[PDB]
C-alpha cells in the first residue's frame, strides 16, 4: 500500500521548497509550478477520497511509523470522514487560491526578486501543514503541525497585504500562538496523565489508543484533570477557529492580508480549529466536553449573533466578510458540541460549505476592491451596470453565505439548527435569528455597492471597475458550481460524513434524542 | 601510585595541551605565522577533542562511567554528552573568532571581522590603536584563552568534587572575563562589560566557594558521591548542607543567569565581542547547567524536598522576568541576552524535574539551544552599520530580511527556535524540558513557562516584523561576509537547528542514554 | 566541643583584629588605609589558621598575601591616588541602605543556617597532622587533588595572558628612550 | 571557646566582604573585598577540616588562595585597561550598558 | 462599541500591562555593577527559602 497520506501532505511542502529555490527570473514558471503542485495534491486527495470506503473501518489509509518514541509520539496518519471532508476542501481550494492570487505578489519589491516565489511557497507550505494536521492521528504530531502552520501564514500576512500588515500579522500570530501554547500545556498534561495510568505502556500520544482507552473506561482520569486538559484544548481551538470572544484577531488579519491569503486563513486554516474540537476535544475528553457543553454552546450562539450584528455594523467590505465568517464558525462549533448526529454531520458539511462560500465571496470582494482603491462599502455604487458578471457572482456568493436552500450552506446550517433544537431549543432559536441577520448584512451590502447610480469613478475615471477577467472566472465558476452541487445533492458528502460522525458519537456515548411522539 | 585514566581524560587533556601549545606559539613564533598556527592548532585540537569524546563515549558503552583521577573527575554518559556538545560549540565559536576582515587594499586584515581590537592595551581611539589597526596587528592570545575557557568548561560538567568544580569554574571564568574586553568596536562598552562580568563573577565565585565550604562541613567530604552518601545517611548536619546547597546554587545560577543573578548577562552580551558573546552564551550555559545537573542529581538528590521549592521560585522568575523584560527591549543583542535569561529559566524547569527524563531533556535542551544561540549571535555579528559597527539597534534592522532574504530567513529560523515553534529544535527542546517537569509533579511550572513562552513570542516575532514586513530605511545596515568560516558556522548552526526540529530522535536517543549519572 | 583557653584568647584577639580590618577595608576612606587593613585581616586569618592546626597554610597566607596586598597598594597609588580621600557618599539613590540591609540579612541567615555544628563532634586534627602537616598536604594534593593542582597552572597562564593582552602596551606606545629623546631635531637643546 | 566561633567569624568576614562590594566604588577596594570573601571561605574550610580530622579543607583553602590571586590579577589587568581608556578606576563610571 | 472597547479592550489591557511591567523591570537594569551585586546578594532570599523549607514553609 503506497503511503498515500504521506505523499498528500509532503507534495505541497516539497513543491514549496522547489518553488522558493527557483531563480528569481522564473516568476511565471514559478507560478505555473506552484499551480501544478497544488493540482497534484488535489489529484492525490481525489484518489484518497475515491479509495475511501465510508462503510469500512473508521480510519483508512493508515500509515504508522516510529517518529519520536522518547515522547511517546509516532508518525501516524489516517483519514476518516471528518478529516477527509476538510482534506478535500483544502485540496480543492488551494489551487483556486493560487490562481486567484496569481498577481498579488507582483507589486512587492526587494526580497531578491523571490516575492512571487515566496508567496507561492508560503501558500503551498500552509496547504501542506494543514493537510498534515488533518490527517495526523497522533496528538503531539497534530499539535506540532497545528502550531507550525501559523508561521507560514504569519509571513504571508505580514509579507504582502495592506499597510497595517505588520500589526495584523502580529495580532494573528500572537493570539493563535498563545492558544497553541495553552494547548501545549494540556498536551503535556495528557502525556503525564497517560504515563501515570496503567492503561498504556508509557506516556502516549497515539490518538486511537487513547480514545479506545477512554471509551472502554480503562483510562479513568480525575474529572478535574480531564476538565483542565479539555479547557486547554478548547481555548487553543477557540482562538484558532474564531469562537467568540476570542475572534478579535481575525478581522484585522483578514482585512490586512491579501484576499487569497485571507481565504486560506478563514476558509481552510481556521477550519482546523473546529476539526480539532470535533475530534480531540470530544473523543479524548467526552466527560469534560459534556460537562462544558452548555458554556461553549452559549459561546457559539453568542458568536453567531454577535458576528452577524458586527457584520451589519461594519463599514468595510472585507471586515464585514470576516465577521460573517466568525458567525459561520459559531454555527460550526454550535453544531459540533450539540453532540447530535444531525448537529455534527451538519457542522462538518458546514465546514465544507462555509469554506467554499467564504472563499467565493471574499475572493469576489477582493477582486472588486482591487478594481478600486478602497474597501469602504460606501465607496461603491451601481456596480451592476458596469460589471454585471462581478455583481452577479457576488450576489450568488452572498446568497450562499446567506444560506439559501438552492446553495450548499443552507443544507448545513439547517442540519446544525435541527441538531441544536433536539437538545437546546432556546439556543436553536437564538441561532436561527442569524438567518434574518445574514439576509440583512448580505443584501444591505449588495444594495450599497452594486445598486443605485454608478458612483463617480466606478464606470469611468482612471480606475474603472472592469468586469471579471477570465482568470477570476476560472477562480469563481468552480466555487459556485460546488455550492450549487452541494446544495442540490449533498448526499455524496454526507455519505462520507455520516459514518464518521456516528463513530464519534458511538465513541463519546451520545445519541440523538428520540422524538417525543 | 595513583592510577590515572588518560583515555578518559583524553578530550580534556587534548584541549589543555592545545591551549598550552598555543601559548607556546604566542611565545616563540614569528608574528606573521602566529595566526595561521593558532587557528590551525586550535580548530584541529578541538576536532581531536571531539574525536576523543566519541572514543570515550564508545568506551562508556560498557561501565556506566568511571572516575578518572581518584575521584575529582567522573566521565559518565551525561558528562561525555556535555563534553561533546561543548567541543562542537567551541569549534564553531573559534571559527567565529578566527574570522578576519573581509578584504582591503592593504594586507593588514587583523582578525577584526571577529570583533577583536588589534591592541587591547591601547587606549580606545588613540593614535596607537589606529596605527595598530593600519599595520594589521592582531592579538592572537585570544585563541589560547578561548581554549582555556573550553578546557575549564569541558571540566565543569565532569568535575566530581567540589574543589575540582570550583577550579573549573575559575578556569572558565577568567578567560571569559578577559575576552569580554577585547571588542574591536565600541571599546568602551566592551571594557565596561569585561569589568561588570569580572566583578559579578568574582562575587558569585566567592559565594560558590563558601557554599562548597558549607557542604564540606556538613558532609566532611568534597566528592559529590560522598556528599550524597552523607546527606542520605543523615550523618551530616543537614543545615550546613542546605546552606551550602543554597550558596553553591547562587554561583551556578549566576553562571546560567537566573533573574536574581541575571543582570550581568544583558550588559555583558551587549558589550562583549559578538563572536565571544555567541560562544559564551552557548557553551558557558551548557557547562554551568551540566554542573548544576551533577550537583542536584548526584550530590544532593536526597534534599529534593528542601531545594525543590527554591528552584521553583527562581525558575518562575527566570521565565517571567527574563521574558517580560525582553518585551520592551530595542537592541537585538540585548533582546537575545534577555532571551538567554528566559531560556536559562526553561532549562531550570527541566532540572527541577528531578527524574532521568529531566536529565535527558536538559541535555537535549542545552545542545539545541546552544546551537541556536551561537547561530543567532553569529548572524547578529554580520549586520554592520555604515561606520562598520554592528547595527544592533532593532529599528535599524527594518527591511533587513527583504535586502538579505537568506540571512533573514536563517535569523528568523533561530528566532522561532528560541520562541519554541514546532518543526524547530527549540520546540522539541522546550517540550522535552516541560514534559520532564510535568512527570516530576511540577506542571505549574509547565503552565507558567507556557505563559512566559507566549509572552516571549512577541519580542521574538517583532524582530521578524521589522526584518521582513517593514520597508528598509535609507541608512539600512549591510551584510559583511566576511569569510568562509563565518558562513560555515551560520549554515551548520541553521542546519542543526532545523534538523533537530524536524528529526530529533537522533541525539534524543543519545540524551536518553545519558539520563543517568554515576551516582 | 571546647577549645583550649589559650586558643580561645588567641581567637578572640586575632579575630577582633581581623573583623576590624575587614570593617576598615570596607569603610576606610583612604584606599591605602583599606590596603593596610586588608593586610592586617590576612595576617590575622593566617594566625587563626596556625591556631587551627594549619601551620603551613597560615605561613603561606602571610607570605603570599603580604606580597599581594603590597601589589594592591602599588595599584592603589597608580590608579586611585597616594592620599586621595574618597567621599563614600551614596551615588546610587537608596543603594547604601539597601546594601547594608542585604548584607545584614545575608549574614544573619548564614549564621542561623550554621547554627551549632561542633556540638556534633569535633575530631582533633592531630591524627592527620601526625607525620607532618606539610607531608599530609602534599600527599593529598598530589594524589587526591593532582587534577586541580595541574589546573592551577592553567589559571596562572590565563592570568599572565590577560595581564599581557590588556595591560602590556606594545611598540606603538613605547616611551621614547633618553637616547631617542636626546636627538629629536636637537632634542631639548635648541 | 566553642570551635563554631571560627565559622561565625567567617560568616561575618564574608558578609563584610560582600557589603564592601556593594558599598565601595573603587575597583581596587572591590578586589580587596573579594579577597576578604575568599579568605572567609578559607577560614570556614580550615575549621571544617579541623572538625573532620582531615587536611582536605586546608588543601581547598590553598586552592582558593591560588584562585583569589589569579582573579585579582585578571581584575587588575581589566582595571588597567579601563583606567587607561577612562582615567578612572570607579566601577560606577562603567555605566554605559543599561536598561 | 463592545467589540472595539471591551473584547479588544481585554487584549489591549493585557498588552499594556505587559509593556508597563517590562518598562518597570528594565528600570531595574540600572547599569551599575554595584546594583547588580546588590541583586545577587539578594541570594539571601535563596538562603532563607532553603532554610525555611525545613521550618515548615
Amino acid at each position: 500500500t503506497f503511503p498515500w497520506l504521506t505523499v498528500l501532505w509532503a507534495v505541497p511542502v516539497v513543491g514549496a521548497a522547489v518553488v522558493i529555490l527557483l531563480p528569481a527570473a522564473q516568476q511565471v514558471l514559478a507560478k505555473w509550478l506552484a499551480l501544478a503542485v497544488s493540482v497534484l495534491t488535489l489529484a492525490v486527495t481525489a484518489v484518497v477520497a475515491i479509495g475511501f470506503d465510508p462503510a469500512a473501518a473508521q480510519y483508512q489509509f493508515v500509515e504508522s511509523h516510529r517518529w519520536i518514541p522518547s515522547f511517546g509520539t509516532g508518525y501516524i496518519l489516517g483519514v476518516d470522514g471528518i478529516a477527509l471532508a476538510l482534506v478535500v476542501l483544502t485540496a480543492v481550494l488551494v489551487p483556486l487560491l493560487i490562481i486567484a492570487g496569481w498577481n498579488d505578489a507582483s507589486r512587492q519589491t526587494g526580497l531578491a526578486g523571490r516575492s512571487v516565489q515566496a508567496y507561492l511557497a508560503l501558500t503551498l507550505a500552509v496547504e501542506g501543514m494543514v493537510l498534515m494536521s488533518l490527517v495526523a492521528l497522533d496528538i503531539l504530531l497534530f499539535y506540532v503541525f497545528f502550531e507550525a502552520m501559523l508561521i507560514p501564514m504569519y509571513f504571508l500576512i505580514g509579507g504582502f497585504g495592506g499597510e497595517n500588515r505588520s500589526r495584523a500579522a502580529v495580532k494573528f500570530l500572537l493570539y493563535n500562538l498563545f492558544g497553541g501554547l495553552i494547548m501545549l500545556a494540556a498536551v503535556i498534561g495528557l502525556y503525564v496523565v497517560t504515563a501515570g495510568s496503567d492503561a498504556f505502556a508509557a506516556g502516549t500520544f497515539d490518538f486511537r489508543e487513547i480514545v479506545a482507552a477512554v471509551s472502554s473506561g480503562e483510562f479513568a482520569v480525575n474529572p478535574a484533570i480531564m476538565n483542565f486538559l479539555f479547557l486547554g484544548f478548547m481555548f487553543a481551538f477557540a482562538v484558532k477557529a474564531p469562537l467568540w470572544p476570542f475572534h478579535r484577531w481575525l478581522p484585522d488579519a483578514a482585512v490586512e492580508a491579501t484576499p487569497a491569503s485571507a481565504v486560506l486563513m478563514m476558509a481552510v486554516m481556521d477550519k482546523v480549529g473546529t476539526f480539532g474540537m470535533l475530534r480531540y476535544c470530544l473523543q479524548l475528553f467526552p466527560d469534560a466536553s459534556t460537562y462544558f457543553r452548555p458554556v461553549v454552546i452559549t459561546l457559539a450562539a453568542i458568536g453567531i449573533v454577535y458576528g452577524a450584528v458586527l457584520a451589519i455594523g461594519q463599514t468595510d467590505v472585507m471586515r464585514l466578510i470576516a465577521y460573517t465568517s466568525i458567525s459561520h464558525f459559531g454555527f460550526i462549533i454550535l453544531g459540533i458540541f450539540v453532540m447530535t448526529s444531525q448537529g455534527q454531520s451538519g457542522s462538518t458539511l458546514y465546514m465544507i460549505n462555509h469554506g467554499i462560500s467564504t472563499a467565493a465571496l471574499f475572493l469576489i470582494a477582493g477582486f472588486l476592491v482591487s478594481r478600486r482603491g478602497s474597501r469602504l462599502i460606501d465607496s461603491y455604487g451601481g456596480v451592476q451596470k458596469v460589471a454585471p458578471v462581478l455583481a452577479g457572482t457576488f450576489l450568488v456568493a452572498g446568497l450562499a453565505t446567506l444560506s439559501l436552500p438552492g446553495l450548499a450552506p443552507f443544507i448545513s446550517e439547517f442540519l446544525v439548527l435541527i441538531g441544536t433544537f433536539t437538545r437546546y431549543p432556546v439556543v436553536a432559536v437564538f441561532a436561527a435569528t442569524a438567518l434574518v441577520l445574514s439576509a440583512v448584512y448580505i443584501l444591505w451590502t449588495y444594495q450599497r455597492m452594486m445598486t443605485g447610480p454608478v458612483r463617480d469613478g466606478i464606470g469611468d475615471g482612471d480606475r474603472p471597475v472592469r468586469d471579471l477577467v477570465p482568470r477570476e472566472l476560472v477562480v469563481v465558476a468552480p466555487l459556485l458550481a460546488l455550492l450549487l452541487v452541494l446544495g442540490i445533492y449533498p448526499k455524496p458528502a454526507l455519505d462520507v460524513i455520516n459514518p464518521a460522525v456516528e463513530h464519534t458519537l458511538t465513541t463519546i456515548g451520545q445519541t440523538d434524542p428520540e422524538p417525543t411522539v | 601510585t595513583p592510577s590515572i585514566e588518560y583515555g578518559l581524560l583524553s578530550p580534556m587533556l587534548i584541549v589543555f595541551g592545545v591551549a598550552i601549545a598555543g601559548v607556546l606559539i604566542e611565545a616563540l613564533a614569528p608574528r606573521q605565522s602566529r595566526y595561521p598556527l593558532q587557528v590551525t592548532l586550535a580548530l584541529g585540537g578541538l576536532i581531536a577533542t571531539v574525536v576523543a569524546v566519541v572514543f570515550v563515549a564508545r568506551g562508556l558503552s560498557g561501565t556506566p562511567g568511571r572516575p578518572a583521577v581518584l575521584g575529582a573527575v567522573v566521565l559518565d554518559a551525561p558528562a561525555v554528552f556535555l563534553q561533546g556538545t561543548i567541543a562542537l560549540v567551541g569549534i564553531l565559536g573559534i571559527m567565529l573568532i578566527a574570522e578576519r576582515q573581509k578584504a582591503t587594499v592593504s594586507a593588514g586584515e587583523a582578525r577584526g571581522l571577529e570583533d577583536f581590537t588589534p591592541q587591547a592595551s591601547a587606549v580606545a581611539g588613540s593614535v596607537a590603536e589606529q596605527l595598530a589597526t593600519k599595520t594589521g596587528v592582531m592579538q592572537t592570545e585570544v585563541f589560547p584563552l578561548t581554549m582555556f575557557a573550553i578546557g575549564g568548561m569541558l571540566l565543569f560538567p565532569a568535575a566530581d568534587d567540589l574543589l575540582t568544580m570550583f577550579v573549573a569554574l575559575e578556569v572558565l571564568s577568567l578567560p571569559l572575563y578577559l575576552l569580554c574586553g577585547l571588542a574591536r568596536r565600541r571599546r568602551l562598552l566592551s571594557q565596561e562589560a569585561a569589568l561588570k562580568y569580572f566583578l559579578l563573577g568574582a562575587f558569585s565565585s566567592a559565594f560558590f566557594i563558601y557554599g562548597a565550604a558549607m557542604l564540606y562541613g556538613s558532609a566532611g567530604t568534597l566528592d559529590l558521591s560522598g556528599i550524597a552518601e552523607s546527606v542520605a545517611a543523615g550523618s551530616g548536619n543537614t543545615s550546613l548542607a542546605l546552606l551550602g546547597v543554597a550558596l553553591l546554587l547562587v554561583g551556578v545560577l549566576f553562571k546560567v543567569g537566573a533573574v536574581p543573578f541575571h543582570s550581568w548577562i544583558p550588559d555583558v552580551y551587549q558589550g562583549a565581542p559578538t563572536s565571544i558573546t555567541a560562544f559564551m552564551a552557548a557553551a558557558t550555559k551548557i557547562a554551568a547547567f551540566g554542573a548544576m545537573l551533577r550537583i542536584f542529581y548526584v550530590a544532593v538528590p536526597a534534599l529534593r524536598d528542601d531545594w525543590r521549592p527554591v528552584l521553583w521560585a527562581i525558575a518562575i522568575l527566570t521565565m517571567v522576568v527574563g521574558t517580560v523584560t525582553a518585551v520592551t527591549q530595542t537592541d537585538v543583542k540585548r533582546m537575545l541576552a534577555y532571551s538567554a535569561v528566559a531560556h536559562s529559566g526553561f532549562i531550570l524547569t527541566g532540572v527541577i524535574a528531578a527524574n532521568p527524563a529531566g536529565v535527558s531533556s536538559t541535555l537535549f535542551y542545552l545542545f539545541a539551544y546552544g546551537f541556536s544561540t551561537l547561530g543567532a549571535f553569529a548572524v547578529v555579528g554580520l549586520i554592520r552599520n555604515a561606520a562598520g559597527d554592528e547595527e544592533t539597534s532593532m529599528a535599524q534592522w527594518a527591511g533587513l530580511g527583504r535586502r538579505y532574504p537568506i540571512v533573514g530567513v536563517v535569523f528568523s529560523l533561530f528566532l522561532l527556535a528560541f520562541a519554541g515553534i514546532p518543526l524547530t529544535s527549540g520546540f522539541v527542546s522546550k517540550f522535552a524540558v516541560f514534559k520532564a517537569a510535568g512527570e516530576g509533579g511540577a506542571i505549574p511550572l509547565v503552565i507558567i513557562g507556557v505563559i512566559a513562552s507566549a509572552v516571549a513570542a512577541y519580542f521574538y516575532v517583532r524582530v521578524i516584523v521589522l526584518m521582513f514586513f517593514t520597508e528598509p530605511p535609507d541608512d539600512a545596515p549591510e551584510l559583511v561576509v566576511p569569510s568562509g568560516l563565518s558562513t560555515a558556522v551560520v549554515t551548520v548552526t541553521a542546519a542543526v537547528t532545523f534538523a533537530l526540529g524536524a528529526l530529533p530522535q537522533p541525539l534524543l536517543d543519545l540524551a536518553n542514554s545519558a539520563e543517568t549519572f554515576l551516582h | 566541643a571546647r577549645t583550649s583557653t589559650s586558643e580561645a584568647v588567641v581567637f578572640w584577639v586575632v579575630g577582633t583584629v581581623a573583623l576590624v580590618g575587614a570593617i576598615g577595608v570596607v569603610a576606610a576612606r583612604k584606599a591605602v588605609y583599606s590596603a593596610v587593613f586588608l593586610a592586617c585581616t590576612m595576617i590575622s586569618l593566617a594566625v587563626l589558621y596556625i591556631a587551627q592546626d594549619a601551620p603551613f597554610l597560615g605561613v603561606v597566607q602571610i607570605v603570599v598575601y603580604t606580597g599581594a596586598v603590597m601589589m594592591l597598594f602599588l595599584f592603589v597609588l597608580m590608579l586611585i591616588g597616594v592620599d586621595l580621600t574618597e567621599s563614600l557618599v551614596e551615588t546610587i539613590k537608596g543603594h547604601r541602605i539597601a546594601a547594608l540591609i542585604a548584607g545584614a540579612g545575608f549574614g544573619i541567615l548564614v549564621i542561623a543556617g550554621i547554627g551549632n555544628v561542633s556540638v556534633a563532634g569535633f575530631s582533633g586534627l592531630a591524627a592527620a597532622n601526625s607525620g607532618g602537616n606539610v607531608e599530609g598536604l602534599a600527599a593529598l594534593i598530589f594524589t587526591r587533588y593532582l587534577w586541580a593542582f595541574e589546573l592551577t597552572s592553567a589559571l596562572l597562564i590565563t592570568a599572565a595572558l590577560g595581564a599581557m593582552v590588556l595591560a602590556h602596551r606594545e611598540r606603538f606606545e613605547r616611551r621614547k628612550t633618553q637616547r631617542e629623546l636626546a636627538i629629536e631635531r636637537f632634542q631639548t637643546g635648541g | 571557646m566553642n570551635p563554631d566561633n571560627y565559622l561565625y567569624l567567617s560568616a561575618l568576614l564574608f558578609t563584610i566582604g560582600a557589603a564592601g562590594v556593594l558599598l565601595r566604588r573603587n575597583a581596587i577596594v572591590m578586589f580587596m573585598c573579594v579577597e576578604l570573601m575568599l579568605n572567609a571561605a578559607n577560614l570556614a574550610f580550615v575549621n571544617f577540616s579541623r572538625m573532620h580530622g582531615q587536611l582536605d579543607g586546608q588543601v581547598v583553602a590553598f586552592f582558593t588562595m591560588v584562585v583569589a590571586a589569579c582573579e585579582v590579577v585578571v581584575g587588575l589587568a581589566i582595571i588597567m585597561a579601563i583606567f587607561r581608556t577612562r582615567r578612572s578606576a570607579s566601577v560606577d563610571d562603567a555605566n554605559l550598558l543599561k536598561h | 462599541t463592545v467589540d472595539d472597547k471591551a473584547v479588544d479592550g481585554t487584549a489591549g489591557g493585557l498588552a499594556a500591562l505587559v509593556s508597563r511591567t517590562s518598562d518597570a523591570l528594565r528600570q531595574v537594569q540600572t547599569g551599575f555593577a554595584r546594583s547588580y551585586a546588590l541583586s545577587m546578594l539578594g541570594g539571601s532570599a535563596l538562603v532563607v527559602a532553603a532554610i525555611l523549607a525545613v521550618q515548615l514553609w
